[PDB]
């Protein structure tokens, strides 16, 4: 189900729900208004899976991206989700880390394709993925010029 | 050395006496021993692992350890240790003498500086004395370097004309062959370097523009006369009389 | 030199390469009274740190919960329920122990040991192998509840 | 020089300007045995 | 000549990153001229320019 940027597709094992950055229209939450700023970059993307999670039973999910990571470091285009309640892929979130976070610095406008995947979407993640109701992003971004 | 005086043409004998007199008078101008000329001219190199040349081997071995060929030039990498162990002032001189030892193709094996580092790169383990197959070929190459730096010291030629001589040997009157016509460490190709260096020292102050004008093919009589304080028409007429 | 070898072992354990060596002998030259060792050691420390900065990456940090009742229950047909068997094996003072090669649950002199082998987790196979994600997989931290 | 280029890429990714360059060649002078590189690199880090 | 070319290379690397409206061109080129022409002062290099 879906289209060019938003098809929700089953390949061999996994299930992928992908998304394109134009459909967020997220620059247009504000007027353009260059006294505020033009350039708009991602600080941090955090995933929440609102679902009745199994007690001491976790989900398995990766988060991909299609804009080639051309100004990104090696591996800043990927992200992993373990327990699915407002999490970085890291164990603790360090804003004061000199390392860049994943997705840090990505344009709000169309640069590639943003992609979520659930590995073992055969009958391994079947119970929790039939218990999934919707997916929530916590997208944190930055406005200046 | 090979020719005998038991049978010799009188013209050839005359020419031989002229060669000996030229060489002798030139040595009296240079104030050299005949041992100096023999050591700077010998092709026989001694085969003996000395602790000093072994110290050179150890220093270059530890120095050019962690090397890759496709990262940088081998010659530029080995050039500081060669410049220090042969006590050479510059680094372009150490570049020059390595290109020179490449051109002359020295002692027994057809050997290379890339063959030199492929010997130290394949078959070497320092602080151990067991003989491989190539060691004499390496150490006589080292003696050849130690010989060829000595004529650079004793000649007193500057560095730029030295680059010009190695890079274009044919323009100094050797028969031409493209980067294969090699001057040996023989005496006739010592005396001509010495005369050219004495000409450059005779020029002195205006040497850089006239040497780079000689390096190009645009050198004229008129720039040349001004460095000698001579009237240009004299050089013009001398050229016309030679023509 | 001893502390630099300590740091070299730390580098060989952080990233996985045992053959990779950086500290080379010949930094001490006894025939010149050992002048200029600091230069060689500073250069070689610089080579180690630069090799680290080249081989540095963004890690994917996945948590996973292992419930031992599921592990000892889901086995070969010599399997058992954890609660009742531990209750019986601690109640009775008998030789009896439940499990197999990697997963026996055994009573020695005083203590009780429930052991486990890493193959039975199959924990590499929670994801496809998929070398764009990664091959080498190392424990960050094990925490017990 | 390799690490200063790493820092230059970090500057080019923090603020958005790919054409802006600071590390210029000529800091090494082989004809004078490479003296005084630290001055040039310290000045150029100061400019960044 | 390679020496005047060395002067050109030194002034080229030296007065690279220059703007005209930031400062005077002459005062900027004056140290390299004072060194390559071996002049003692900087006001002398100002004078000869």
């Amino acid at each position: 189900a879906g289209n060019d940027g938003n098809q929700l597709k089953l390949t061999n094992n996994t299930l992928s729900a992908t998304l394109t950055l134009q459909d967020l229209k997220l620059k247009d939450d504000y007027p353009e208004e260059m006294q505020l700023g033009k350039t708009r970059r991602i600080k941090q993307i955090s995933v929440s899976l609102p679902a009745l999670l199994g007690p001491y039973q976790d989900v398995q999910a990766v988060l991909s991206y299609g804009g080639d990571a051309t100004g990104l470091a090696k591996g800043c285009k990927a992200l992993a989700v373990s327990h699915g309640l407002n999490d970085n892929g890291q164990f603790q979130l360090d804003f004061n880390d000199g390392k860049f976070l994943p997705f840090e610095g990505i344009d709000i406008n169309d640069k590639g394709t943003f992609t979520l995947s659930f590995p073992n979407a055969a009958s391994k993640q079947k119970n929790i993925l039939q218990m999934l109701t919707d997916i929530i992003l916590h997208i944190r971004y930055t406005i200046l010029e | 050395d090979k020719i005998n005086l038991y049978d010799i043409d009188d013209k050839e004998l005359e020419k031989l006496i002229n060669r000996l007199d030229t060489l002798s008078n030139w040595l009296h101008t240079q104030k050299w021993s005949i041992y100096q000329l023999f050591l700077m001219t010998t092709t026989n190199y001694d085969k003996t692992l000395t602790p000093e040349i072994q110290n050179l081997l150890d220093t270059v071995y530890n120095g050019l350890q962690n090397f890759d060929k496709n990262k940088t030039k081998l010659l530029a990498a080995i050039a500081p240790y060669i410049a220090a162990t042969l006590q050479l002032p510059s680094e372009n001189v150490a570049h020059s003498i390595l290109l020179w030892a490449d051109k002359i193709k020295p002692s027994e094996n057809k050997i290379t500086a890339e063959k030199f580092w492929i010997w130290l790169q394949n078959r070497d383990t320092t602080e151990l004395s067991k003989p491989p197959e190539m060691q004499e070929q390496i150490i006589q190459y080292c003696h050849c370097l130690a010989q060829l730096t000595m004529i650079y010291r004793s000649s007193g030629i500057n560095e730029n004309a030295f680059r010009l001589f190695i890079e274009k040997p044919t323009i100094f009157g050797i028969p031409d062959e493209p980067n294969k016509a090699t001057p040996a460490h023989n005496a006739p190709t010592l005396i001509i370097l010495t005369r050219f260096a004495n000409w450059v020292n005779s020029l002195g102050e205006k040497a850089s523009p006239i040497l780079t004008a000689f390096e190009n093919k645009t050198l004229t009589a008129e720039k040349l006369a001004n460095a000698m304080n001579l009237d240009a028409n004299l050089l013009e007429q001398a050229s016309i009389q030679a023509q | 030199v001893a502390r630099c070898l300590m740091a070299e072992q730390a580098y060989r354990w952080e990233t996985n390469d045992s053959s990779a060596r950086f500290i080379k002998p010949g930094a001490w030259q006894g025939t010149y009274a050992g002048l200029l060792a600091g230069e060689t050691l500073m250069l070689n420390l610089a080579q180690m740190e630069d090799a680290h900065l080249k081989q540095e990456q963004r890690a994917l940090e996945v948590e996973r919960t292992v419930s031992l009742a599921q592990v000892y229950q889901s086995l070969g047909e010599k399997s058992f329920a954890l609660k009742d068997k531990i209750e019986a094996l601690l109640q009775g003072d008998k030789e009896t122990s439940a499990g197999n090669d990697g997963n026996q649950l055994k009573l020695t002199n005083n203590t009780l040991s429930a052991t486990l082998t890493l193959q039975d987790l199959k924990l590499k196979d929670d994801y496809p192998e998929e070398m764009q994600l990664g091959k080498t997989r190392r424990i960050k931290q094990i925490s017990v509840s």
